[PDB]
């Protein structure tokens, strides 16, 4: 539309939220894909920051182009690489959902502030794989990481 | 008084007065012409000058012509003297059979009855086609729309119901034809006349016949609605009566409207339609009703443009309807017919305090096995049903029978279903539906539920089949 | 025998999938070329119609 | 004299404005000097709007225009038979004037309900597709509609040159005269159409009305009405006339140029509001008259082309909701050997079955009901068979352009096919055996053709006589 | 008149679809140059001076309200139109019911993901 | 008569005049300026005055500078005088060689022949892919379809460049919305392949170019100054010449431009309302006359890649065949990039080309569709699992790609390898053989950009 | 300047879809003729003139040039909508870049499928 179109080019970083998003309960309705700041450059963040991100962004695209196929062909009929695109992909889009404090009302939960270590932490240990035996279920809803191991915990009775 | 045309454009006409100017609706008459000319006055312009629109052809009017105004709006003959009658729009005889001669005359415009007059009686009125019965069910008095894409079957839908309903209905019938096909008017006058249901020799009629087909121009085929609905009225209540009132088709009124608002000077409103399309609707639905004083049970056909259900013409015609028959190409491309959409089709009427509580729990429980179905397919599209899970198995042979038992052989279609017609009774539609859905019948071939009456037919089909 | 009837289905399997997708891309086809042409139609018909009422 | 004549205040646009012309009528036609005419559309208090038949750069400001004092009109009558002209009735063969003695206005009401009755008498295209699933009658609306290149107007060619059986037999009221009217097409085309007309002797019972892709778009919006009315003057003088309008797309393209020029609100495709009214008043006015208004009648085949097979769209849908039913041609047929490209189970005649002969109608049935029942299908023996007769039936369908077929012949051959007499043949040789047997019942068995078309039955008898020709035939037959 | 008198009041729009097409009709007849959807440019307006009026009002203003249920009708399911979105983004919540849900027999036909009520617990007794 | 301007804006200009009006269509010069500034009259506005269109910019413009009326639509110089010359829409030299001395001139509007002034041939292309698979035929019209930078315009240059021959080699090119730089380039080309000699009068092309820096008003009607060239041709010395119009959709754009300009309300998908009689009135215009014939090659864009879009649905209403290139096929590497199934004529049969030459192309699609359908097989289970017979399918029809591929004239200027122009015999042939088998130890490079068999 | 003189120069312009945005504005307020997207129908010749000013000098004139790298902004990927669809017709080829690309990791997101030089090679060194 013609109003947020032109707005875009006043901005400095972009924060896009997408009722498809909100839709599956994912809170704050952050796209992923579409949230841009100028200072997203490992020269300014630093490269672990930088590489990290990337990392999380290639791994949605990748699940994202991969959707219609699942849904058509089965997951059977994926290659491994892809299985792990796939659940490693849905726990980071969990991971991405918080708890905020003026969100109690709606959520029923407490709300949470994440350290900027620990946001970097958290994603890149899911990427590596370091908790590829967790439900996803764990990694939604919450703050810190430590705080999805014991939901797995938890959930596990 | 008299006044002259100043203007002319099409079917809108500009006549100045220079002594009494006529009120918005008055019919005014222009002089000088071979077949009377109606000019219904519809603005002021100021300057003395009214605005109007013509109920015949404007060719041959001349700037100057004179027009006298008839002190009222478009009167035409109502009562037992337009019975086995055809008139055209402004009420005179167009089947060469002499004078109406009525002892009454009534305004084609009026305002509706008002809230005070309404009825809130509910009862089932029984068509013996299936799936409107089960599933949408009519109701006696009550507004019933068919809507549908061009060719998909609302009228031979209409004649069905007409031979199911009307025939052996205890009062009259009126038909207005409205921006239809002036041959399916010379086939109905005939059928009805070797039927008797139309008399030419005794008094006994019980149908008046109203004609402004596509062949006229846009003024009549938007006041030939108010002409059929006004006769329908006089028997509501000058009488008291219960009429059946048939219109085919209703949006040709709206479109009709759409080509004179251009030359009315308005401003378009989305789709090129005029910005009055509702409120016009509105002024016209309002008066094809039931009333304390009497019922109307009436049955429209409603075009629908480019198949397009959210053209604001079908669109803002269901919030005037009781009981909607919506058709669908696509369905009817399937060889269901009639091509009834039995998610889309709806009744107010479809409560289980009126049609009890086996009727309606039948009905919800046809529309969850279909919506199940309809949803799975949207999943299947691709690998087929193989992929399936065996309980999703089931809900898709149920539903595929389900689908084709709605189908049925109208007795006005043998010719393209090259089947008797059926009329299946309440309680048989049913048990029948009842039956399938209890899995009485998981063991045969749907192709023994297609083009049949009662469950007993799709049975012996089977048989048959082998 | 087992063999013989697997690949017999899967290739007869995979043929009415590939004939159901045809299917699919020219309703889709056809649905995108007729609504990229009424939403340019439509936007132009606003425009012409605020621009004619001044 | 501001009376009787006028002064072109302004051109461009189409639409000269003109003041003064004070007494003319609404829809009469005016003169330019030029020589051009055009027609009074807008009366106002101080201008009259003229529509013109012809290129406006003709037109200037100061420019006197002339009451012609008469309504929109052309010439109509048997004169104009083996002629061309343009959207005004003028000759444009090069064959001299019209001899025409009698006018008729273009834009005259249809009939009414009283003076028609149902069609009741075959209108034959010579098609066996068409006469026998499809059968169109004196009188009906039928509707030709497909993609460009799927056969729409070979099939109006084919039927306009089957007619001569006709016309050069006694019967007068079998005959059958044409109109061909052609409308946004190129010239090439038209003359091409023309010359194969004339060496199919066809033309000299055929009027064609030309207004092409450069004339000027009134002209090409008027052309239809004008064939149209050349065609009512059969219709009510106990005769039966055929017109083909070719196409009424290009006709709605036409008018919506015209109405967008004159600044009318666009709608759906941007086409006006009275564009469905534009078809509806000019397919109303074909019918079947009864025998007190002379039993004659005014056959229409419209041809409306579609853009990748969409019969939803805006157009189609209007005129398939206007016409007694419709023949749908597809491309995947046509490029697949089914010509003519007929979607059988899609195409429609909603009031021919009543005007089809019983022999055609003792035939076509079966062959319908068989194709119903292989249109499922397409192991097992009986769905098995289905499919046998289904494709057999297909091959009998196919038929080349130019040879239009006895009615008598198309039962022969029909018959062959639901009979049984085809199935042990190979699907490739229906065709070669189809041409064979039918030289052979041509050359040694015209009686019992004379028969099946004089008594319009296959009696108990032709019936018998058939069996012994075909089998007789099979036995033989090479191939 | 009963929010400001102490009372409590809930008032149902039926429906607001319907309003915006006569404001549509006035306006053109006005000739007031028509906007997007060829609705008067200001259609949000028209909705949102009439939905700000649901209030709560605090003690000193007597302690009254009125809670407001305006009704949008969709067409095709498409809540994210132009108009449809107006409404949602003037109100503190939105009941969206899809027909789908309505013939699998969810009824109440509430889809849970695109429905939400903006005052959240803060509405509802502890039990709840 | 002189008159008066008395708006400007933009492209558009009001003229007044005192005594006697301009007729729609008139060309008028407007008096005091460098270059030559012609308006086109489009209406009659009333009051003695005329709304038109601009050929060139209209800055400076004062209310007040003269106006002349020329007493006649654009005109132009026609004669063999504009073989080898460049002209723009108003028929002004601008190849800088001086005036164009015709000793005629012709306005560039023009109806169509009556219906009584106007049966099928084939024009001989010398390009194997053309002549064998999809040939065309001379007085028709052929679309030319191809993503950006596939190869139109070189194609459009070596049919200049072949044509040359047996009825003449004369060839108009109206480069409608033409790019300056590739202006320049098709000049180059011209002159270096000899079919434009700027020595003698030998040149076979005559170049009108409606640049895409010009004016809406005179991209509209360049292609109405090419056409008019062209007649010259047919008409007063009996030629069956060649009319390359490249590109036609900006004909088509151009014309939307000049409508929206003057306030016409645009039509679906924003085209002029008076698109389909925009067309009509030019592509009538091309046709055989008993006095000889124009064949066109006309070069089309296909918006979004729709074909029902308004503008090549309307195109195609004129065209009797099409070449559709391809870029799947230029990127692999064979040129010119002719997609071989895609190609048709409204008249290659047996009746026509005669069955010899029918059969070679018609052989030749089997094949091709059937080397198609084991291209998943081949690649996925391994080019062996062939059995011995379609094996077979597939070296022929390698061989049969490449010996689609041609070396071009004007292609050396980029390969830097010789040209070759194949003669429909030498085509027939060596198509006819490969079934055969003559050449399965050959192996699939003397077939590769090569000209004839041997 | 430097094109006319002997000398080469490098022209970015980003981007020229705002440039037509303030000429619509312009256009539009001096009340001239609204087309598609609401442009006006010399919105082509606006950027045509100014892309051919870029140009390869002759040695008879100095030998110079000017090369142009015009910039658009599509939305939503559409590259046939209006102002797009001008400029890459006008120019000698493209650059197409894709946000799915990017976000997948390729970058530079270009698409060299799709992207489009027609000097090609002729304007690159032998051993590239
Ligand atoms: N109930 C039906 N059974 C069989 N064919 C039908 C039925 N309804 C419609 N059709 C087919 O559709 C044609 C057009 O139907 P009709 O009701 O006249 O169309 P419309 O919706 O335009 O009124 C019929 O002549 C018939 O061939
Ligand atoms: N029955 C047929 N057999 C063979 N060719 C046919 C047949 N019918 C039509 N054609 C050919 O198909 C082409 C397209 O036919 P045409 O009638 O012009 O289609 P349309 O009018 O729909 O564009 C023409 O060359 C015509 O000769
Ligand atoms: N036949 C050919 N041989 C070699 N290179 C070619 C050929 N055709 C095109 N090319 C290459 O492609 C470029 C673009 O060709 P061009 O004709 O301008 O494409 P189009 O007109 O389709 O946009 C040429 O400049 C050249 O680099
Ligand atoms: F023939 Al219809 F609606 F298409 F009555
Ligand atoms: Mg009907
Ligand atoms: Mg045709
Ligand atoms: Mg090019």
């Amino acid at each position: 539309d013609p109003a947020p179109a032109t707005t875009f080019a006043h901005l400095d970083a972009t924060t896009v939220l997408s009722r498809a998003i909100a839709e599956l309960g994912i809170y704050p309705a952050v796209d992923p894909l579409d949230s841009t700041s100028r200072i997203m450059d490992p020269n300014i963040v630093g490269s672990e920051h930088y590489d990290v991100a990337r990392g999380v962004q290639k791994i949605l695209q990748d699940y994202k182009s991969l959707q219609d196929i699942i849904a058509i062909l089965g997951m059977d009929e994926l290659s491994e690489e892809d299985k792990l695109t796939v659940s490693r992909a849905r726990k980071i889009q969990r991971f991405l959902s918080q708890p905020f404090q003026v969100a109690e009302v709606f959520t029923g939960h407490l709300g949470k502030l994440v350290p900027l270590k620990e946001t970097i932490k958290g994603f890149q240990q899911i990427l590596a794989g370091e908790y590829d035996h967790l439900p996803e279920q764990a990694f939604y809803m919450v703050g810190p990481i430590e705080e999805a191991v014991a939901k797995a915990d938890k959930l596990a009775e | 008084t008299t006044g002259r045309i100043v203007a002319v454009i099409g079917a809108v006409v500009d006549v100045q007065f220079d002594e009494g100017l006529p009120p918005i609706l008055n019919a005014l008459e222009v002089q000088g012409r071979e077949t009377r000319l109606v000019l219904e006055v519809a603005q002021h312009l100021g300057e003395s000058t009214v605005r109007t629109i013509a109920m015949d052809g404007t060719e041959g009017l001349v700037r100057g012509q004179k027009v006298l105004d008839s002190g009222a709006p478009i009167r035409i003959p109502v009562g037992p003297e337009t019975l086995g009658r055809i008139m055209n729009v402004i009420g005179e005889p167009i089947d060469e059979r002499g004078p109406i001669k009525t002892k009454q005359f009534a305004a084609i415009h009026a305002e509706a009855p008002e809230f005070v007059e309404m009825s809130v009686e509910q009862e089932i009125l029984v068509t013996g086609i299936k799936v409107v019965d089960l599933l949408a069910p009519y109701a006696k008095g009550g507004k019933i729309g068919l809507f549908g894409g061009a060719g998909v079957g609302k009228t031979v839908l209409i004649m069905e119901l007409i031979n199911n309903v009307a025939k052996a209905h205890g009062g009259y019938s009126v038909f207005a034809g409205v921006g239809e096909r002036t041959r399916e008017g010379n086939d109905l006058y005939h059928e009805m006349i070797e039927s008797g249901v139309i008399n030419l020799k005794d008094a006994t009629s019980k149908v008046a016949l109203v004609y402004g087909q596509m062949n006229e121009p846009p003024g009549a085929r938007a006041r030939v609605a108010l002409t059929g609905l006004t006769v329908a009225e006089y028997f509501r209540d000058q009488e008291g009566q219960d009429v059946l009132l048939f219109i085919d088709n209703i949006f040709r009124f709206t479109q009709a409207g759409s080509e004179v608002s251009a030359l009315l000077g308005r401003i378009p409103s989305a789709v090129g339609y005029q910005p009055t399309l509702a409120t016009d609707m509105g002024t016209m639905q309002e008066r094809i009703t039931t009333t304390k004083k009497g019922s109307i049970t009436s049955v429209q056909a409603i075009y629908v443009p480019a198949d397009d259900l959210t053209d604001p013409a079908p669109a803002t015609t269901f919030a005037h309807l009781d009981a909607t028959t919506v058709l669908s190409r696509a369905i009817a491309e399937l060889g269901i017919y009639p091509a009834v959409d039995p998610l889309d089709s709806t009744s107010r009427i479809m409560d289980p305090n009126i049609v009890g509580s086996e009727h309606y729990d039948v009905a919800r429980g046809v529309q969850k096995i279909l919506q199940d179905y309809k949803s799975l397919q949207d999943i299947i599209a691709i690998l087929g049903m193989d992929e399936l899970s065996e309980e999703d198995k089931l809900t898709v042979s149920r539903a595929r029978k389900i689908q084709r038992f709605l189908s049925q052989p109208f007795q006005v279609a043998e010719v393209f279903t090259g089947h008797l017609g059926k009329l299946v009774p309440l309680k048989e539609t049913i048990k029948g539906f009842q039956q399938i859905l209890a899995g009485e019948y998981d063991h045969l071939p749907e192709q023994a539920f297609y083009m049949v009456g009662p469950i007993e037919e799709a049975v012996a089909k089977a048989d048959k089949l082998a | 025998e087992s063999t013989t009837s697997e690949q017999s289905a899967r290739m007869t399997a995979m043929d009415n999938a590939s004939k159901n997708a045809s299917e699919m891309i020219d309703k889709l086809t056809l649905t995108f070329n007729r609504t990229r042409q009424a939403v340019i139609t439509k936007e132009l018909i606003e425009i012409i119609s605020g621009a004619a009422a001044l | 004299d501001l009376e009787e004549t006028g002064r072109v205040l302004s051109i461009g646009d189409g639409i000269a404005r003109v003041h003064g012309l004070r007494n003319v009528q609404a829809e009469e036609m005016v003169e330019f000097s030029s020589g051009l005419k055009g027609m009074s559309l807008n009366l106002e208090p101080d201008n009259v709007g003229v529509v013109v038949f012809g290129n406006d750069k003709l037109i200037k400001e100061g420019d006197i225009v002339k009451r012609t004092g008469a309504i929109v009109d052309v010439p109509v009558g048997e004169e104009l038979l083996g002629r061309v002209v343009d959207a005004l009735g003028n000759a444009i063969d090069g064959k001299g004037p019209i001899g025409s003695k009698a006018r008729r206005r273009v834009g005259l009401k249809a009939p009414g309900i009283i003076p028609r009755i149902s069609v009741r008498e075959p209108m034959q295209t010579g098609i066996k597709a068409v006469d026998s699933l499809v059968p169109i009658g004196r009188g009906q609306r039928e509707l030709i509609i497909g993609d460009r290149q799927t056969g729409k107007t070979s099939i109006a060619i084919d039927t306009i040159i089957n007619q001569k059986r006709f016309n050069d037999g006694t019967d007068e009221k079998k005959k059958l005269y044409c109109i061909y009217v052609a409308i946004g097409q190129k010239r090439s085309t038209v003359a091409q159409l023309v010359k194969r007309l004339t060496d199919a002797d066809a033309m000299k019972y055929t009027i064609v009305v030309s207004a092409t892709a450069s004339d000027a778009a009134p002209l090409q919006y008027l052309a239809p009405y004008s064939g149209c009315s050349m065609g009512e003057y059969f219709r009510d003088n106990g005769k039966h006339a055929l017109i083909i309008y070719d196409d009424l797309s290009k006709q709605a393209v036409a008018y919506r140029q015209m109405s967008l020029l004159l600044r009318r609100p666009p709608g759906r495709e941007a086409y006006p509001g009275d564009v469905f009214y534009l078809h509806s008043r000019l397919l109303e006015r074909a019918a079947k008259m009864n025998d007190a208004f002379g039993g004659g009648s005014l056959t229409a085949l419209p041809v409306i082309e579609t853009q990748a097979g969409d019969v939803s769209a805006y157009i189609p849908t209007n005129v398939i909701s206007i016409t007694d039913g419709q023949i749908f041609l597809e491309t995947e047929l046509f490029y697949k050997g089914i010509r003519p490209a007929i979607n059988v189970g899609l195409s429609v005649s909603r009031v021919g079955s009543a005007a089809q002969t019983r022999a055609m109608k003792q035939v076509a049935g079966t062959m319908k009901l068989e194709l119903a029942q292989y249109r499922e299908v397409a192991l097992d023996a009986a769905t098995q068979q289905l499919l046998s007769r289904g494709v057999r039936l297909t091959e009998l369908l196919k038929q080349g352009q130019y040879s239009p077929m006895a009615i008598e012949e198309q039962v022969a051959v029909i018959y062959a096919g639901v009979r049984g007499y085809l199935d042990k043949l190979e699907p490739s040789k229906i065709t070669k055996f189809e041409n064979a047997f039918l030289s052979h019942v041509i050359s040694q068995h015209q009686a019992l053709l004379g028969k099946i078309r004089t008594d319009g039955k296959i009696s108990e008898e032709s019936d018998a006589k058939l069996k012994e020709i075909v089998t007789n035939f099979l036995a033989g037959f090479e191939a």
